[PDB]
């Protein structure tokens, strides 16, 4: 456990995938996506087992957290390669994406650019829906260890104001 | 173009060197 | 395989591959994504861009086979529409061995419907229909729509304007669970009808030499298939029996006909049996066949929009083709004077020598 979660670590860290998603091809890019999805699910499933709970909640958050960050990074650029890449990523790995509300919005606002039309461009359409399409997703379980909380007492405020 | 295919070559051996190029030219 | 962004199941998606569909229209990736989820569908799309298949993947989706349990009812106008419909559900149903479909239209015994449908071995999960025989079944209580989950309605302009076919459908409508699918489709919804590179030749010439003129032509152009267009349907049948009789396989289609007849020989001529057709202006709109490379305008029409709707059937979605035209009267050059003002298009005059093959492959 202990080198397992740290090769995974210096896996996803380290600013690799970003990179490495504009260098490969079509076909390459998918493999990888299939292997992002395997990783993912197993280890969301150890995760909802119970089984990791001391500190590997913020490790895993942090894990989802700068994919995110990383997807929502390539995913914008000027190029073709990265944006076909980038899409076919995707089209594979939202099948398990549930992870913080904020994330899966982030990414729809991410991917809804709507640029000049193109072939990426119509592709990208399917892919900013049937991923908003979740909206079930998990967003306590994080933490409220930071001053987050005090965020959160702030929007449920505005809420209660706004029930009004 | 010249930037996909040098990254092509240097995928096996310099590999976790990568977080410089940023979509720009190779950083050496 | 871009049905496999639909994340639909994988028989299913094997099914719809060896279909042919490799890349959907416009219509089909706006609407099944929506009506997978079970909401109702109100569609008006240009005819023929693939309306069948919306709805048709969408209720393969959605169904959960159960014996003897129909869910999935659809009524059209016609008998061999109803026809094309099953066949649909059947090309579409190879992978999914436990939905059994059935189509109900007039003119067969009831006793025998009725009787399939008792069968384990024919009970229908989907049903394509009549709005007519399928009321007579309902109210006889020869078919039971207790179960019904997926209500479609093709034609639905027609189906609601004739007061029969609405009763008939309301009738079949009410006999069915109100918490179901509901999806009406038609290329005409009027605003009165729960939470929805082609090459233009003509030949000017007098018309005792245009039966040895073509018996020159069909000799010496190289073609896949050839179509003749006719002012009337006897000179049309004389010119097909003298083809024939010249060693050259022509059918023949025009109205004067039973239907019967013209689907069968229609059919025939689109799966590539024979090599030359011969048709009025009854195939003038509508008609669709890849392969014919060579059009020879046996007499001209009277106005330009038919001339172009002739014309049509030859370098379909922007393909390479041929035509060639007959001139024997005044009105010929008045229209083919007329053609070049409101088309844009300059139809030279066919040369003696010929024209090299591959300006028109």
């Amino acid at each position: 456990t202990e080198n397992l979660m740290s090769i995974l670590n210096t896996c996803i860290t380290s600013n690799i995938l970003k990179t490495l998603l504009f260098c490969c091809t079509s076909s390459e890019a998918g493999n990888l996506g299939l292997f992002f999805t395997d990783v993912l699910k197993k280890l969301e499933k150890m995760r909802l087992n119970g089984d990791f709970n001391d500190q590997a909640s913020r490790k895993l958050y942090e894990w989802h957290s700068v994919i995110t960050e990383q997807v929502i990074d390539l995913l914008s650029e000027k190029n073709y390669m990265s944006i076909r890449n980038g899409i076919e990523f995707m089209k594979h790995v939202t099948s398990v994406f549930p992870v913080v509300k904020a994330h899966i919005q982030l990414v729809y606002t991410t991917l809804e650019e709507n640029l000049i039309n193109e072939e990426r461009e119509d592709i990208k359409l399917p892919s900013s829906a049937l991923i908003g399409h979740l909206k079930a997703r998990l967003k306590d379980a994080l933490e409220l260890d930071e001053f987050c909380t005090l965020t959160e007492e702030e929007a449920e405020q505005k809420r209660i104001r706004e029930m009004e | 173009i010249r930037q996909w295919q040098t990254l092509r070559f240097l995928r096996s051996r310099y590999l976790f060197d990568f977080d410089k190029v940023n979509e720009k030219t190779g950083v050496d | 395989t871009g049905f496999k962004d639909f994340l639909l199941k994988p028989e299913l998606s094997r099914a719809i591959i060896d279909c042919g569909f490799e890349h959907p229209s416009e219509v089909q990736q706006h609407t099944i994504p929506q009506s997978i989820h079970g909401t109702d569908v109100l569609c008006q799309a240009k005819s023929g861009l693939g309306k069948t298949a919306v709805f048709v993947l969408s209720t393969l989706q959605q169904l959960d086979p159960v014996p003897g349990e129909v869910a999935v009812v659809v009524i059209c106008n016609a008998r061999e529409l109803a026809y094309q419909i099953r066949n649909e559900y059947l090309r579409f149903s190879k992978y999914m061995p436990d939905v059994k479909t059935a189509v109900f239209y007039g003119g067969t015994p009831i006793s025998k419907d009725a009787e399939l449908l008792k069968n384990k071995d024919t009970a229908p999960h989907i049903v394509v229909a009549t709005p007519g025989r399928l009321k007579a079944l309902v109210r006889e209580k020869y078919i039971d729509l207790s179960h019904v989950k997926n209500f479609v309605i093709d034609e639905c302009d027609k189906v609601l304007e004739e007061l029969d076919m609405r009763r008939d459908v309301q009738e079949i409508f009410r006999a069915t669970p109100r918490d179901k699918q509901v999806m009406m489709f038609s290329a005409t919804l009027s605003q009165e009808i729960q939470n929805p590179g082609l090459q233009q030749y003509y030949i000017k010439l007098e018309e005792r030499e245009k039966n040895r003129k073509l018996a020159q032509l069909l000799d010496d152009l190289e073609f896949n298939q050839v179509i003749i267009f006719v002012k009337s349907t006897t000179r049309a049948n004389e010119l097909t029996k003298l083809l024939n009789a010249s060693n050259f396989p022509a059918i023949t289609v025009h109205g004067h006909m039973k239907q019967e007849e013209r689907i069968a020989r229609y059919k025939a001529f689109k799966d590539f049996e024979k090599r030359i057709c011969v048709s009025t202006d009854v195939f003038g709109r509508g008609i669709d066949i890849e392969r014919i490379n060579l059009a020879i305008n046996y007499d001209l029409t009277n106005e330009a929009d038919q001339y172009l709707h002739r014309v049509g059937r030859a370098g379909r979605f922007g393909t390479k083709g041929l035509a060639i035209s007959f001139v024997s009267s005044k009105e010929d050059e008045e229209v083919l004077a007329k053609i070049q003002e409101r088309f844009d298009v300059k139809i030279a005059e066919f040369p003696e020598e010929g024209i090299d093959p591959s300006t028109y492959l």
